[PDB]
């Protein structure tokens, strides 16, 4: 009645994670496409992650949205962990970034309207992704934006969080500086998304880290200069230092610039 | 326990096939309050 490893054939690797590979999979009986996301107990646990796991896997198992990746179910064998995850035909955002070096302001806004959907439903219950960035935002059979690794996702209806959680040229001047955080890291992490569909990098890489915590604290950054007025005001908005004056996800989708170029409309 | 999660692990019949599922979050916040 449990899952099984033998229930599934294993294809090609889809990508790498921190802890273990995500595999092409195929459900032996239905033949229906998967993806199977395996970690080893050894590393979670030398890293001292498990507990992430668990939120990991019970959050986005109980999620449902039409841009959010489906976790379908899990298992164990007391050396890999399994996650059944729905498979997402045209790959990463990130891959289609490398792929075109830079979106058009029709195919950003699109993907920052699916987005911000997705992460206003999230919002909603209370969850936070904490880990926004394109190798982590994947695209379905008919191109359609879908959220990804909720292995830093949080769910906090009361707390406020302290945890340093995501990723380097993502992260939020209040992680960087120390201080606790909610949800509205997600909407900075969305400000630096979008600068990266529009320019192709993210606004305060860096050599060294130390470097991009500073421009990052700083919010020191520049457009180029065929960025547009409106892709401009937006992106400004979200990259406040002040995480309270960061816009709301109902404004950002109904900001003048979103809705004059997306070609999906809101939820 | 660990790898023990609130979460589906039982055989899904992928040939066979609701929005309430969210209420898990709701409930989850009372419960632990
Ligand atoms: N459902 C999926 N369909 C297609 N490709 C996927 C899917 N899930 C993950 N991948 C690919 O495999 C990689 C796995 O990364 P991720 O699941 O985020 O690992 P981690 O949680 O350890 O960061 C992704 O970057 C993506 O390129
Ligand atoms: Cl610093
Ligand atoms: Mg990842
Ligand atoms: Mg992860």
């Amino acid at each position: 009645r449990q899952w099984a490893l033998e229930d599934f054939e294993i294809g090609r690797p889809l990508g790498k994670g921190k802890f273990g590979n995500v595999y092409l999979a195929r459900e032996k009986q239905s033949k229906f496409i998967l993806a199977l996301k395996v970690l080893f107990k050894a590393q979670l646990e030398k890293a001292g992650v498990e507990h992430q796991l668990r939120r990991e896997v019970e959050i986005q198992s109980h999620l449902r949205h039409p841009n959010i990746l489906r976790l379908y179910g899990y298992f164990h064998d007391a050396t890999r962990v399994y996650l059944i995850l729905e498979y997402a035909p045209l790959g990463t955002v990130y891959r289609e970034l490398q792929k075109l070096s830079k979106f058009d302001e029709q195919r950003t806004a699109t993907y920052i309207t699916e987005l911000a959907n997705a992460l206003s439903y999230c919002h909603s219950k209370r969850v936070i992704h904490r880990d926004i960035k394109p190798e982590n935002l994947l695209l379905g059979s008919a191109g359609e934006l879908k959220i990804a690794d909720f292995g830093w996702s949080v769910h906090a209806p009361s707390s406020r969080r302290t945890t340093l959680a995501g990723t380097l040229d993502y992260l939020p001047p209040e992680m960087i500086e120390g201080r606790m955080h909610d949800e509205k890291v997600d909407l900075w992490s969305l400000g630096v998304l979008c600068y990266e569909f529009l320019v192709g990098k993210p606004p305060f890489e860096a050599n060294t880290y130390q470097e991009t915590y500073k421009r990052i604290s700083r919010v020191e950054f520049t457009f180029p200069d065929f960025v547009t007025e409106g892709a401009r005001d937006l992106i400004s908005r979200l990259l406040k230092h002040n995480p309270s004056q960061r816009p709301m996800l109902r404004e950002v989708l109904e900001h003048p610039w979103i809705t004059a170029n997306s070609s999906k409309p809101s939820n | 326990s660990s790898y023990s999660y609130d979460a589906p692990s039982d055989f899904i019949n992928f040939s066979s096939l609701t929005q309430n599922i969210d209420s898990w979050f709701e409930l989850k916040a009372n419960l632990e309050n």
